[PDB]
RNA sequence: CGGUCCGGCCGGGAACUCAAAGGAGACUGCCAGUGAUAAACUGGAGGAAGGUGGGGAUGACGUCAAGUCAUCAUGGCCCUUACGACCAGGGCUACACACGUGCUACAAUGGCGCAUACAAAGAGAAGCGACCUCGCGAGAGCAAGCGGACCUCAUAAAGUGCGUCGUAGUCCGGAUUGGAGUCUGCAACUCGACUCCAUGAAGUCGGAAUCGCUAGUAAUCGUGGAUCAGAAUGCCACGGUG
């Protein structure tokens, strides 16, 4: 929008838990609209966590994020011919969402034999800081670091 | 060329229904056919006599057929046995036994469709074209018009290039819906060409 | 394509003309506009020149021709190369 | 007993006439139960406004077939007669199930 | 296992064993099963060759692979000499069913040439 | 006392009938893990409830025509809120704060014309 | 559409009120699995013989107005256009021009 | 509430969703700050509804000698035993290709099998067609009801509940090519679907390039309708997820 500056639409928290942020995660995994479907991907994968780490399900997928999220993010600002890819400070509101979105990336890009299955052993990388999602951040993150030059 | 036709936006707010009759999908289209039939008759044969729109009502199959006329002296004539030979035609064509009323105009400048008659006999007999439109807008305002748009397209005084011409008075308000837009056409077949009359008169705000 | 209870196609005309052959023993080409016609077994030895649009085309009655129509047979579009 | 019901294509009139039709019921007859509308069969119409292409180009049309039925379960002599001949129902389709 | 001409891989299960045979499929598969009285769940580990006989009687009875081959085979070269529509179209690599050849009849065309 | 409240999402209509004691959940003569398969929407037909110390407290007796699954859900929620308003209409503070009392007016938005859907252009060639 | 055109579509629903009786009892008997074959193979023949004309296959409905087969409306019995045309000037009971 | 086939089914009850008539109701009216003391703006409360509440119809002056003289009407020019008409077939569905636009795809959020849930909006008396019977089945017979909120077309499908297969060209996808049948109509051969059996092509996310969409929107799953003897992936619409 050009004009417009409103108030985002409210989302209501996990039926299991009470996370708006799995709603989120579950928005992000979901197209054509099946919810019900990727929510139980979603909740097997939790299982799984829990059953390897052996901690809380909702602690685990929150420090996995915090593993994959990046403080500064590059922008292209396209005044002169050559690339002017600028860094920006991201807000901790969109972050979370982009890393989400990132995890999706890799679980996608997996092979194991389940969806859920995948994306369970994305979250483990994760938690050990060795999957696709993290690699993605750590380069997005090296990306502006070589560029944090300009302002 | 773009806009609606506002005699058909205004068919259930300000405008009475021309076409007042209820039949089913399997006796409709047949009814409807046979209604325009009727009109195009009536076109036919009063057109030396004034006449504007025909309003179709048909209960207990029986029809009766209002008539919106400005001079009942040459419509009705000095007698009804004309008025009972239309009806037979009429009936003739529609099937069922056929029965009319006849409405006079008041104010008959007031209606477009006469006015838009009375141009286009204007234009046939050969006057001046932009004369008579605005002498009609004038005559429009007199009678107590609050607007009058007339607007006529193409072929004019027999120009190898269609000239598009109209007069605008008073305020016409097409797009408000409770206004009374009155709006008529008739398409004149002169010797150059057709020359389509479009006329609008706003009556009141209701 | 018919069901068998309702009856494969056959053109009065074209029987009859194919009876007189049969009777006649001529054979020989026969002309024939409708192509919608089912070979029959008295229809086997007789050429048919059917109506492909322009032109009459004789094709030859087969036994390896029974659950077929007449205007298959007929090449009514032509082709040649680009 | 007897199923009266009262088709138009207009709203106004159609109710207008319901009114009547109830009226007549009222004065000769007994009992009676009054209007009851029933949905809007909307017929819809779509129709290309241009004679020549234009497929983005449609007018979107609507019959309204207005539905009234007045129910009596009973029959009178008197009201039985001055319905049939006494309605009124210039534009409406009366369809009266004796 | 060789059931009707070709071998058979004894990873798979029953109704899908059948099918990699030619002119035999599912629901063909499914009536082979019914007919003997053995369920699809079973494997071709785990059965008897008594089972398996009956089975491939059953797959006989039906015309199968090589022989079913020989009568469309034949049918198709009948039609060739015949000339007909069904014929000339087998002969050009063209539509038979009714398709715009115009485009979009890649599949008996194959891929475009120039 | 027995307690009405009328519930709207998208194009359903629901029915709560709202009477104090005993706590139970039926809808369509059918408990809540019978009638409805998914646990989201369970949980948000349990979600007006859910803030208020109720229980037990109340038997929800309740019908609903119209509508999806989730939109069936969330009419049956919109009918519960309805019903909770007119047993009380003091507590409705919270309820507002929560986003529970107004209906949507996110609604079945019509597919339009020349447009492939509601709001989507058939995917065209610029030249 | 042509004047030619309006009047072979009027000769053929012409030929159609006509022969419609003689058409339909040897549809029923062609239906008919109760039924002799002999008897099935005349009817058909029959038919095969009778008016293509007669037939409703080849009754392709016109603008009961102007005579376009396309844009036809078993409403109204007019072409789109010109339904659009009567509709606008009030000439149809009913047809609003409406929104949902 | 009484009464019971545990069927709203009913003596009944008119309470309410509903239905559509008449309305109330949303106005910057209410509180504050800002702002020329004004318009107004940014918030806040109450309120079902918020600054145009959402969507639609609605297109001023006019542009492009824009489109259509094959809806219609038209000035004329011309053919007027022919550029006219009637019939029969062929075609308009050609096919080395080039493009546009829609659909199904490439998979395990899946494919299929077996249980089960939610509708909305339509359309109908040269019509729809419960019940019962036979058909793998499309459909037939048989025989009620409904000018139709009652009778029907039509079970919504995704979803959920199990089972599987274990990333293969696969139990993916269904193309094509053939076989065996059913309706429709004078008649499916060029030329309709559909019931079925087989068959298993390409394709494992698509180069350059490009396109739509700001929330019930896109994305996506189904359900109608209109033109239809007959025949939609189109189009108009209705709803599910979202
Ligand atoms: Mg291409």
């Amino acid at each position: 929008p050009r004009r417009r500056v409103i108030g985002q639409r409210k989302i209501l928290p996990d039926p299991k838990f009470g996370s708006e942020l799995l709603a989120k995660f579950v928005n992000i995994l979901m197209v054509d609209g099946k919810k019900s479907t990727a929510e139980s991907i979603v909740y097997s994968a939790l299982e799984t966590l829990a059953q390897r780490s052996g901690k809380s399900e909702l602690e685990a997928f929150e420090v996995a994020l915090e593993n994959v999220r990046p403080t500064v993010e590059v922008k292209s600002r396209r005044v002169g011919g050559s690339t002017y890819q600028v860094p920006v400070e991201v807000r901790p509101v969109r972050r979370n969402a982009l890393a989400m979105r990132w995890i999706v990336e890799a679980a996608r890009k997996r092979g194991d034999k389940s969806m859920a299955l995948r994306l369970a052993n994305e979250l483990s990388d994760a938690a050990e800081n060795k999957g696709t999602a993290v690699k993605k951040r750590e380069d997005v993150h090296r990306m502006a670091e070589a560029n944090k030059a300009f302002a | 060329g773009q806009k609606v036709h506002p005699n058909g936006i205004r068919l259930g707010i300000v405008k009475p229904w021309n076409s007042t009759w209820f039949a089913n999908t399997k006796e409709f289209a047949d009814n409807l056919d046979s209604d325009f039939k009727v009109r195009q008759y009536l076109t036919k044969e009063l057109a030396k006599a004034s006449v504007s729109r025909i309003v179709i009502e048909r209960p207990a199959k029986s029809i009766r057929v209002t008539i919106h006329t400005a001079r009942p002296g040459i419509v009705i004539g000095k007698k009804g046995e004309d008025v009972e030979k239309l009806r037979k035609v009429v009936a003739d064509i529609a099937g069922v036994p056929a029965q009319i009323n006849i409405a006079e105009v008041r104010k008959p400048e007031l209606d477009a469709k006469l006015v838009a008659d009375s141009i286009t006999s204007q234009l046939e007999r050969r006057v001046m074209f932009r004369r008579a439109m605005k002498r009609a807008v004038q005559n429009a305002m007199r009678l107590g018009a609050k607007g009058i748009k007339v607007e006529v397209s193409g072929r004019l005084g027999g120009a190898e290039i269609a000239r598009t011409e109209w007069y605008r008075e008073g305020r016409v308000p097409l797009h408000t819906l409770r206004a009374d837009i009155d709006y008529n056409t008739s398409e004149a077949h002169t010797t150059y060409g057709v020359i389509g009359v479009k006329v609008w008169i706003f009556k009141g705000e209701i | 394509p018919r069901s068998l209870k309702k009856g494969p196609f056959i053109d009065l005309h074209l029987l009859k003309k194919v009876e007189k052959a049969v009777e006649s023993g001529d054979k020989k080409p026969l002309r024939t506009w409708s192509r919608r016609s089912t070979i029959f077994p008295n229809m086997i030895g007789l050429t048919i020149a059917v109506h492909n649009g322009r032109q009459h085309v004789p094709v030859f009655v087969t036994d390896e021709m029974v659950g077929h129509k007449l205007g298959e047979f007929a090449p009514t579009r032509t082709y040649r190369g680009h | 007993r007897i199923r009266i019901r009262l088709k138009a294509f207009d709203h106004r009139l159609i109710d207008q006439a319901t009114a009547e039709i109830v009226e007549t019921a009222k004065r000769t007859g007994a009992q009676v139960r009054g209007p009851i509308p029933l949905p809007t069969r909307k017929e819809r119409f779509t129709v290309l406004i241009s004679p020549h292409v234009n497929k983005d180009a449609r007018d979107q049309y609507e019959i309204r077939t207005h539905l009234r039925l007045v129910d009596i379960v009973e029959p009178t002599e008197k009201t039985v007669d001055a319905l049939m001949r006494l309605d009124l129902a210039a534009g409406v389709d009366v369809q009266i199930s004796l | 296992a060789r059931i009707a001409g070709i071998n058979i891989p004894d990873h798979k299960h029953a109704v899908i064993a059948l099918t990699s045979i030619y002119g035999v499929g599912k629901t063909r598969s499914k009536a082979i099963l019914a007919a003997a009285g053995i369920a699809e769940d079973v494997k071709i580990s785990e059965l008897s060759e008594g089972q398996i006989d009956t089975l491939r009687d059953e797959v006989a009875k039906f015309v199968v692979e090589g022989d079913l081959r020989r009568e469309i085979s034949m049918s198709i070269k009948r039609l060739m000499d015949l000339g007909c529509y069904r014929g000339l179209r087998h002969r050009r690599g063209l539509p038979v069913r009714g398709q715009r050849t115009k485009t979009n009849a890649r599949t008996r065309k194959g891929p475009r040439k120039p | 006392n027995q307690y009405y409240g009328t519930g709207r999402r998208k194009s359903s209509a629901a029915r709560v009938f709202i009477k104090p004691g005993n706590g139970k959940i039926v809808i369509n003569q059918r408990s809540l893990e019978q009638y409805f398969g998914r646990e989201t929407a369970r949980m948000v037909v349990r979600q007006p409830l859910e803030l208020v110390d109720m229980v037990e407290k109340l038997d929800l007796y309740i019908t609903v025509k119209g509508g999806g699954i989730s939109g069936q859900a969330g009419a049956i929620r919109h009918g519960i809120t309805r019903a909770l308003m007119e047993y009380d209409e003091s507590l409705r503070s919270e309820l507002r704060k929560a986003g529970f009392v107004t209906r949507d007016a996110r609604q079945v938005e019509r597919k339009k014309v020349g447009l492939r859907k509601a709001r989507r252009r058939p995917q065209f060639s610029k030249r | 559409a042509k004047q030619s055109m309006k009047a072979r579509e009027v000769k053929r629903v012409a030929l159609a009120d006509k022969y419609f009786a003689k058409r339909a009892e040897l549809k029923a008997i062609i239906s008919d699995v109760n039924a002799s074959d002999e008897d099935r193979w005349n009817a058909v023949l029959k038919l095969q013989t009778l008016p293509r004309d007669s037939s409703p296959s080849r009754q392709r409905n016109r603008c009961r107005q102007t005579g376009r087969p396309h844009g036809f409306l078993r409403k109204f019995g007019l072409s789109r256009i010109k339904v659009r045309e009567a509709a606008m000037r009030g000439e149809i009971p009913g047809l609003k021009k409406a929104s949902w």
